[PDB]
């Protein structure tokens, strides 16, 4: 109890003091990169100690060490509702970023702002930990905005770059719209209810709660880069891959989902709200993946792969399966983080290049990357006995085995199919094929941390899924009875992608001509959403401002 | 980027091999002062292919005008080094 | 049109000094000449103590870094957190809450000493 | 770094102040 | 800072190191091992741990459907 | 410290006013033209094509390279709006009139399908589920005083 | 409050009788000591305020401004001596003397227990303000701004002056405490309509409210660095304090009267906010920041709910610290590039490493970075406003979204990009500038530790 | 560095699929002007490229070899308790 | 679904109302219907503290499996013997549920096939 | 305008990359590049200017319906990832004079060599302009050409800024 409580919050307080070393003290120059990483190393180990107690004893304490304000009839405090989500999730973010931190030392070797980066990288982790452990909206909101500030700076890391400045703002602009739903909950609860801490809402259990959830859906949209608020996520890849991997492919864009899990009790009751969530998740996953099949730069495909995966994460919320959505995000966090790191090997290998039309033949030149890029994609593809299967298979069974909307439900089968369609392109174009890389080739991965970092993540993509799926508590019903074609429709339809995709891959070498397809230009340009929106609205506000 | 530095002399032999990989460029007619239009007999169409080959040989794009004025290897050598800040 | 006669020589005229403008950047070996700065006795011991190298010697240096940080940043705050909760947070009502333990058949209590009933008689299915 | 000399000069505002 | 551990090359295939080849292939070999081991050990999960009752073969004997004449 | 007349002035009501006017802005009178005379009263500043600064090719060397502007150039009335990050009108491969039509059709179809889906949702071939204890009315915080109306589920 | 009044006064003899070359030495130290003593006013109580004598009184609503108010004065002296150095001693002391007086004319303004006294002291402030801008303003090009001040007194102070005097005869007295027990309902009648406007119109010009804000942007073109900081730090808040004050005797008539203001206030935010984008002038956009921000305060007062007043107290304190810092930040360029043009200079991060930090650090608070006090207030406005009418959320939603635009536009347009080639005088940040700026963010952030003080008497 | 370069004559369309490209353009009445340029892409071991199935059958016997040992241990161990 | 068209494309009348059911009397066509005995008691469920969504007729079987997990730490797979009971038991409920799904349909068919001659 | 001749070369230069983008594979692209080469060779000998006008018009609309949505771009050019990605690391050459003597004294070799740039900047200042005065068209220059030096060991007019510019990769 007391050990569980103390060890719950030691991790966060462990991280803070290193930051103080940048204001005070000049103790240790020229070691900050390695120095900072080890905190995340120790953070994961210590954080697991409550987890192991949490698993065995199911101890979900609430800790409010300091009171910060009290207004008339509403009382604020710095509360820590140690619950299911953070106890299991936090270790994932800690270790998933562990590889990134150690890897980032070599990736950003030439940058004089490496200390600033390491300083700033941890600062984002600070936001998420309090954000995830936040027991109240106000405490939650502070982190809910904190990531955005770090999100902007880390997106616009190369402040000289013209697009990076806009790109970070572009993320911001959508992010601002997200909080609008958030505050509505804050306003709705104080207005209707009389408190913001998550406890009392679940205590009162509102009978009629339609409006605040709409805000949650809207607020989740902004942070989930969903359809309608998607265009910003692709533009955030201008930053360093660790920025993209750590934030926009592992945890940052999943916060919108995170809260929805935190507020599972309310969304579930009104199935209409569940219906609302499915419509966004259904339309988003189909569109996000659909554009990925065309884009040239690998990082663009990677970003949409998370975007399409994000759809399933929301979709699970639309079916009243909270802890399962939690699983997919964590399982997704296991490997999708690795992929961008592995793709970084391609980026660094080709001297900072991403276009796959100058890539190929790295199977023998970079087998280790081919040994690491392939592994993660298998779980993404839905391959059995992988971290994706331990959730995709289990969740996909719930996709068609519960009261659903047929038109929206069909969007689920396509989504899984399109998930693997692009995967063969990356491997074929980048790894296999004839050598398309330029004449001066600098294929040399002779860096220790890269090798070490790739090792550690490869463990998670494989072993974790069975461990977690065989170690998580029972919080729902095991839905195992269903027709076999419905049982593994993902397996039935996932392979169909291979058949058509492989046909396309063979059609790549064939010396046949190129045809401009309306389903290609529309899907290649991202369905006109960025270009039309990035040129219509900006004129209106500025042009009409003078009036 | 580890440390692959470049030298003024080094670019010269690179230029020739790109000029050696040109089938039309006879090895015995390949020289630093070999004017493309005159000494090598290579017209604008031929020159662009070399510049396109050069662009893939150095990982930097040459603008439209900077590929026209290069009608001999020396200009290219006088041009590549100036672009890539090569001093030694 | 190739570089004109004015263009042809002019670039060399500038390229002579452009390149030489890079030569001024050549640096003296002594640079960057900076003050020695104070070396607290904590560093002084480990500057020479670790120069021998090898596996055995520098692991203790690794363990020192881990051990010193452990007390200052792990054992100290955890001690500190204990007192805060143990004498200031708990003493207030409804401050630290915990979801109550699960109850299963045939479990004995300690505060009361009572024991939960077992479950009913299962039908003995094919299991 | 990777070669003898080739140490490039550093240009910055006067940070002494 | 080891003194040019690997040299570059011009149009040639870059030099391959024993550590990467041993480790990559050693890691690469481990890649497919987990696939087979898990497949064999619990192949019950590959194609459904239990059979699904055939909906068309059920009976009014147990479904309790009243006879047609009734 | 520039002369008064070298600053923007009233509309040149006659070409002779334009002849001297274009000299202040240094523009050729042929291209120089003030905005239409009305109550608007922008003055006599050049009415340049309302376009995007991105158009000027970056590889041209200017005195404001990123801004891609030459010193002394007559600025744009909406120059603060037409900068690189702000309003841009770079040509696209596909027509604006077509792209807007193409985009609207895509969405206009997507919404319609959902209504049909929401008007024709999906349900598995099963009836309603069954819960004993009269739907756990007392276990949901029901009223002890009032007896829940029994909801008994028989064997089947 | 004599303990605070007199020490400032003697600073005037300090300027004249101090060592001629130590006028900057003594002033800051002697003035600064007063700032430390400023804290003693915080001996607040739960129910009753702190009332000293028949003239001066202080409470939660005015306490933070007093402590805040004096804080500014040393900074204004700091920011000025660079360009006042150009001035001669015979005319230099003329600059300090006026500033010292305005401190007396302000602290007493927020502690006046009699409205006429409040009005009187409040009125004189324009003389220090105007003479600061006019005689020692970098621009003297005959902007003809006399119309606005002519209009302001005609429509503002003068009707207000008559308005106040009318009340005293009817109720019996104008002591602010006395009205707390003798205020009477103000039924809807034609006469009271005119009283209501005069009792409110004067402040709106100074908040400033939408439609009356034409005068503020032009001021910072003329006013030097010293004048600008106090204008938004202090002078703008005068209206809010008075409006929060006089509104004790405008019930229930204020309800219907409020709507015409509220729509201007609520709508004005988005109009004012987006106009920030098209402001080509550094100081104008910085000025525009105040225009949109204060509009929130006005609405909070008109809805007149217990929660709302807390936000204004927090918001009023919050903004003033920020913008006052911003003027110096942008002005810091005016002392290097000798103009207010935003677009002229760019990429200050490379030539001024630290300076980009301050722009980053201060910009966050403008865009309401949690948990900074700025969001605490701004958010409190949203909560209170939403109850008034749920539809109000949208305007707040868009305005905040817009807020991030200009909050980062200048931070982008100036702290990044290629250094302007022909610019070659970019000197390292000076100690005066480094320290002077740090005085702003520190207390602004440190207030986050104990925001309770700036929650008005409601808390 | 001196940076020895490979011989250009070594890389030719002969013995590589580039040859038959010349055959097709030869049939049309044309010739590839950069066939030898791309030859290095198909020579020196760079011709060897593994098909997708090969990517799907990498180290199978090495995996399958231990697979026989993996299942073989259970068979005899179960007999030997 | 094969039956789905029979509602949205077939005569939906015979297709049951999946929500309002049971529409016909539960005792209809079934005399002496057994009340499904509830093994788990109201206090026992409260003792278990499970989520109400898991407190269906087969709670008793489920309760044992959870206890083994608690006891089985660090092991988790031990309760497979207990796991195969409840989930396979619910499969009987799963099948038994579908009996409600169709039995109502045949009454409508029984009714239609009976009143059709009455009105014709 | 660039005259008629340049436009084809600029179009022909740009045309190949997009073709390469769709075909991608070197051998495949090389095949249809020759087929693309087989086009501009046919119209290589066209003489009648109006005849040459119509043909190139088609290469605009024709190219407009062949352009790849995502063509390959060199990172260090517009449309490339590495554009304006290292500008900040370049530094003005005029910031040295503000350096505190502590920083300056660390580099005695540098500044002594710098003085031969400032001295070379000022000593050659007066002569170079006089070179341009007589070499500048009356009433204002017609074109933006910059004449070279026209004596023994003379700096080109207006040379300081171009030469004294930073390096692409300073650190
Ligand atoms: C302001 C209110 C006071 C009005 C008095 C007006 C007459 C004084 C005046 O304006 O003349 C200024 C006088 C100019 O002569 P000056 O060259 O400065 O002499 C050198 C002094 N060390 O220089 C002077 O400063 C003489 C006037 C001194 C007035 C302030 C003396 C400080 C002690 C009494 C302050 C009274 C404040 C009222
Ligand atoms: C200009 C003059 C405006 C008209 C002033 C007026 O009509 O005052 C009438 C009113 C007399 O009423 P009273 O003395 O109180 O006794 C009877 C009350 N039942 O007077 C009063 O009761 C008190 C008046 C308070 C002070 C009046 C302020 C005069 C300015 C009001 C108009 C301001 C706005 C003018 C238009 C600007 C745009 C709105
Ligand atoms: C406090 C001590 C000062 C000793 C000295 O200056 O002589 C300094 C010297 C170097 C520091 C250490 C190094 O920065 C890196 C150590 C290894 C891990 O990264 C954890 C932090 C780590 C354990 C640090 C803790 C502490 O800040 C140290 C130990
Ligand atoms: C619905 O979810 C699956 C629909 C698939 C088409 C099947 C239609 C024909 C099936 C007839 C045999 C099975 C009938 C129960």
């Amino acid at each position: 109890m007391n050990m569980f409580s103390s060890l719950s919050l030691v991790t966060l307080l462990l991280l803070t003091m290193p930051i103080m070393m940048m204001s005070f003290n000049t103790y240790k120059p020229s070691n900050y990169p390695l120095y900072v990483k080890t905190a995340i190393s120790y953070a994961f180990i210590t954080s697991m100690i409550p987890t192991m107690m949490f698993i065995h004893s199911g101890q979900e304490l609430i800790i409010s060490n300091w009171h910060w304000l009290t207004i008339q009839t509403l009382k604020l405090s710095l509360s820590f509702k140690m619950d299911y989500f953070s106890m299991m999730f936090i270790p994932v973010a800690l270790f998933v970023t562990w590889s990134i931190m150690e890897f980032s030392m070599w990736y950003m070797y030439s940058d004089p702002n490496i200390n600033k980066f390491f300083k700033y990288l941890l600062l984002f982790l600070i936001t998420m930990l309090i954000l995830v452990t936040a027991n109240n909206l106000f405490q939650l909101f502070i982190g809910w905005e904190g990531v955005g500030i770090m999100s902007f700076l880390l997106i616009g890391w190369w402040y000289g770059r013209a697009d990076a400045n806009t790109a970070a703002l572009q993320a911001i602009l959508y992010n601002r719209i997200g909080d609008i739903g958030f505050i509505l909950a804050m306003a709705w609860f104080l207005t209707n209810l009389n408190t913001w801490d998550l406890q009392q809402i679940f205590m009162l259990n509102p009978s009629d709660s339609n409006m605040p959830l709409i805000g949650l859906a809207l607020a989740a949209t902004g942070k989930s880069a969903q359809f309608g608020l998607h265009p910003w996520l692709p533009s955030a890849m201008e930053g360093p891959t660790p920025v993209s991997a750590l934030l926009h492919s592992s945890t940052m864009v999943v916060a919108g989902i995170f809260l929805l899990i935190r507020f599972y009790p309310l969304t579930e009751n009104n199935k209409y709200i569940q219906s609302i969530t499915l419509c966004l998740g259904a339309i988003t996953t189909l569109f996000t993946a659909m554009c990925a099949l065309t884009q040239n730069d690998i990082k663009k495909i990677i970003a949409f792969s998370t975007s399409s995966q994000l759809g399933l994460m929301m979709v699970t919320i639309g079916i009243n399966q909270p802890y399962l959505a939690f699983l997919h995000i964590c399982t997704h966090a296991f490997f999708k983080a690795m992929l961008f790191m592995c793709s970084g090997s391609i980026i660094h290998s080709l001297n900072d290049e991403q276009d796959i039309r100058k890539m190929g033949g790295l199977f023998k030149a970079m087998p280790f990357t081919t040994t690491a890029l392939i592994v993660g994609s298998l779980a993404l593809t839905g391959m059995p006995f992988l971290t994706g299967f331990y959730s995709k298979d289990l969740i996909i069974e719930a996709a068609n085995t519960s009261y659903t909307n047929a038109w929206a439900l069909l969007m689920t089968l396509i989504a899984t199919s399109f998930t693997a369609i692009y995967s063969t392109r990356i491997i074929f174009f980048a790894l296999l094929g004839q050598p398309r890389f330029p004449t001066l080739v600098n294929i040399n991965e002779n860096n220790p941390l890269l090798i070490n970092s790739i090792k550690r993540l490869l463990i998670g993509s494989l072993f974790a899924g069975y461990i977690i799926s065989n170690n998580i508590p029972p919080t729902t019903i095991p839905q195992m009875t269903m027709p076999y074609y419905l049982k593994t429709t993902a397996l039935i339809v996932t392979i169909l992608g291979f058949i058509l995709a492989l046909e396309i891959s063979n059609m790549t070498k064939n010396l046949k001509y190129h045809y401009p397809s309306n389903a290609f230009k529309f899907s290649t340009l991202l369905g006109y959403f960025p270009t039309i929106m990035h040129r219509l609205a900006p004129y209106m506000n500025l042009s009409m401002s003078q009036k | 980027s580890d440390a692959p530095p470049l030298t003024l002399e080094g670019i010269k032999d690179r230029v020739l091999y790109v000029l050696k990989l040109y089938d039309k460029i006879d090895p015995e007619k390949l020289s630093v002062n070999s004017h493309f239009m005159k000494d090598l007999g290579l017209d604008s169409l031929d020159q662009v292919e070399i510049i396109m080959a050069m662009e893939d040989e150095f990982g930097f794009e040459i603008p439209d005008i900077d590929a026209e004025k290069l009608m001999c290897p020396q200009e290219i050598v006088d041009y590549i080094a100036d672009k890539k800040d090569v001093y030694e | 049109s190739g570089y004109t006669p004015e263009e042809k020589l002019r670039l060399q005229q500038l390229r002579e000094l452009r390149r030489r403008w890079l030569k001024d950047q050549e640096l003296s070996p002594r640079e960057p000449v900076l003050p020695p700065q104070r070396v607290s006795p904590v560093e002084r011991f480990w500057n020479k103590f670790l120069q021998d190298g090898a596996l055995w010697k520098n692991v203790i240096y690794k363990t020192y870094r881990h051990s010193i940080f452990a007390f200052t940043h792990v054992l100290i705050p955890v001690w500190i957190i204990h007192y805060y909760l143990k004498y200031h947070v708990t003493t207030k009502p409804y401050t630290i809450v915990e979801k109550k333990p699960r109850i299963f058949p045939g479990d004995t209590i300690l505060e009361t000493g009572e024991v939960i009933p077992p479950m009913k008689e299962f039908p003995d299915q094919h299991h | 770094s990777g070669d003898h000399g080739k140490r490039l000069f550093i240009i910055k505002p006067s940070g002494f102040y | 800072g080891g003194g040019a551990h690997i040299e570059p090359r011009y149009r040639q295939f870059p030099q391959l190191t024993r550590s990467q080849v041993i480790q990559a292939e050693f890691f690469s070999a481990t890649m497919w091992f987990w696939i087979l081991w898990r497949f064999w050990h619990d192949s019950d999960a590959v194609l459904g741990h239990f059979p699904y009752p055939d909906p068309s073969q059920w009976t009014d004997e147990e479904l309790g459907i009243p006879p047609d004449d009734e | 410290h520039i002369t008064k007349d070298m600053l923007p002035g009233p509309y040149p009501k006659t070409p002779e006013e334009r002849a001297a006017a274009a000299k202040k802005y240094n523009m050729r009178v042929e291209d120089y033209e003030p905005y239409p005379d009305d109550g608007t009263g922008y003055g006599d500043y050049p009415k340049l094509p309302d376009r995007s600064q991105q158009e000027r090719d970056p590889w041209y060397d200017w005195d404001h390279p990123d801004l891609r502007l030459n010193w002394g150039e007559p600025m744009h009335w909406d120059l603060d709006m037409y900068i690189r990050n702000r309003v841009d009108t770079s040509p696209t491969p596909v027509n604006w009139n077509l792209m807007c039509k193409h985009l609207f059709g895509f969405v206009a179809f997507m919404l319609f399908m959902f209504w049909v889906g929401e008007t024709y949702p999906a349900y598995q071939p099963v009836g309603p589920k069954q819960y004993p204890y009269n739907n756990l009315y007392l276990e949901r915080g029901g009223d002890p005083n009032k007896e829940p109306e029994p909801v008994v589920h028989y064997e089947i | 409050m004599l303990k605070y009044i007199i020490p400032t006064i003697m600073l005037m003899p300090l300027t004249w009788l101090s060592k001629n070359n130590m006028i900057w030495v003594n002033s800051t130290a002697h003035s600064l000591l007063i700032s430390f003593t400023s804290l003693l006013l915080m001996n607040q109580f739960g129910d009753n305020s702190l009332n000293f004598s028949l003239l001066f009184f202080s409470d939660s609503l005015s306490t933070p401004l007093l402590i805040l108010t004096m804080w500014l004065l040393p900074l204004m002296l700091m920011a000025s001596q660079h360009h006042l150095s150009k001035e001669n001693l015979t005319r230099k002391k003329l600059f300090i003397t006026m500033l010292i007086s305005l401190q007396l004319f302000l602290i007493m303004t927020f502690t006046a227990m009699e409205l006429i006294l409040f009005y009187i002291l409040f009125e004189a402030t324009l003389v220090p303000t105007l003479i600061i801008i006019t005689r020692w303003g970098n621009q003297t090009e005959r902007l003809n701004a006399g119309l606005y001040f002519l209009f302001y007194t005609l429509a503002g102070s003068l009707p207000l002056l008559v308005a106040l005097i009318y009340i005293q005869n009817t109720v019996g007295s104008l002591n602010f405490l006395m009205l707390q027990y003798w205020v009477q309902p103000v039924h809807n009648s034609w006469s009271n309509v005119f009283m209501w406007l005069a009792c409110m119109m004067a402040f709106m010009v100074k908040m400033p409210l939408y439609g009356l804000h034409l005068w503020l942007p032009k001021a910072h073109v003329e006013a030097p660095i010293a004048g600008s900081m106090v204008l938004a730090a202090v002078l703008l808040k005068l209206g809010g304090y008075g409006m929060l004050r006089i509104t004790l005797i405008l019930n229930p008539m204020t309800d219907f009267m409020a709507y015409p203001f509220i729509m201007l206030s609520l709508w004005g935010m988005i109009m004012t906010s987006s106009i920030c984008l098209r402001q080509t002038d550094l100081k104008s956009l910085i000025a525009y920041s105040s225009v949109s921000h204060m509009a929130l305060v006005i609405v909070a007062i008109l809805i007149q709910t217990p929660w709302s007043y807390m936000g204004a107290t927090a918001l009023m304190i919050a903004h003033g610290l920020t913008s006052s810092m911003l003027f110096c930040l942008a002005n810091s360029n005016y002392e290097r590039i000798h103009s207010r043009t935003m677009i002229l200079a760019r990429g200050l991060q490379t030539l001024l490493p630290l300076m980009a930090t301050w722009w980053l650090l201060a910009s966050l608070t403008n865009l309401a970075l949690p948990p900074t006090i700025n969001l605490i207030g701004e958010l409190f406005v949203v909560m209170s406003t939403f109850s008034w009418s749920n539809i109000t959320i949208i305007l707040m939603g868009v305005n905040m979204v817009i807020t991030a635009l200009y909050s980062l536009y200048m931070l982008i347009m100036t702290q990044r990009g290629k250094y302007t080639y022909h610019i070659n005088n970019i000197s390292p940040s000076f100690t005066r500038e480094n320290a002077l700026m740090s005085l702003h963010i520190l207390p602004l952030l440190l207030l986050t530790l104990n925001p309770k003080i700036i929650l008005g008497p409601l808390y | 560095s001196k940076m020895e370069l490979p011989d250009y004559k070594q890389w030719k369309i002969e013995g590589t699929p580039l040859e038959t490209v010349q055959e097709k353009l030869a049939a049309r009445g044309l010739r590839d002007p950069w066939g030898r340029n791309e030859a290095w892409r198909y020579m020196g071991g760079f011709a060897n490229n593994v098909s997708f199935v090969g990517a799907l059958l990498k180290g199978f016997k090495w995996g399958f070899a231990a697979f026989v040992v993996a299942i073989g241990a259970e068979y005899y161990l179960e007999s030997q308790k | 679904g094969a039956h789905l068209a029979r509602r949205y494309l077939g005569d939906a009348s015979v297709e049951p109302d999946p929500l309002r059911m049971p529409t016909f009397p539960p005792d209809y066509g079934f005399p002496e219907r057994k009340e499904r005995e509830m093994v788990a008691t109201q206090q026992e469920m409260n003792d278990a503290q499970l989520v109400l969504q898991q407190r269906d007729y087969c709670a008793h079987y489920l309760i044992r499996f959870l206890k083994c997990k608690r006891d089985s730490f660090p092991n988790f797979l031990a309760c497979k013997h207990e796991r195969h009971d409840w989930d396979y038991c619910e499969h009987l409920d799963y099948v038994k549920r579908m009996k409600e799904f169709e039995r109502e349909r045949r009454l409508l068919q029984r009714k239609k096939r009976r009143e059709q001659r009455e009105a014709d | 305008y660039l005259t008629h001749q340049q436009k084809v070369l600029r179009l022909y230069k740009r045309a190949l990359r997009h073709l390469e983008s769709w075909c991608i594979h070197r051998d495949k692209y090389r095949y249809f590049a020759c087929l693309l080469r087989a086009r501009f060779d046919e119209h290589k000998n066209e003489k009648d200017m109006v005849k040459a006008t119509q043909l190139l018009r088609e290469a605009e609309e024709e190219f407009w319906h062949g352009q790849h949505p995502q063509p390959y771009i060199f990172p260090e050019s517009p449309g490339g990832t590495s554009y304006e990605r290292y500008e900040c690391y370049k530094v003005p050459e005029w910031c040295l004079d503000d350096w505190h003597p502590s920083e300056k004294a660390m580099y005695p070799d540098y500044f002594a060599k710098r003085e031969q740039w400032k001295k070379l900047r000022r000593e050659s200042w007066e002569r170079e302009v006089k070179q341009l005065q007589e070499e500048t068209p009356v009433g204002g220059p017609r074109t933006e050409a910059l004449p070279p030096a026209r004596k023994q060991g003379d700096l080109p007019p207006l040379w300081w800024h171009i030469v004294t510019r930073p390096r692409e990769r300073p650190m």
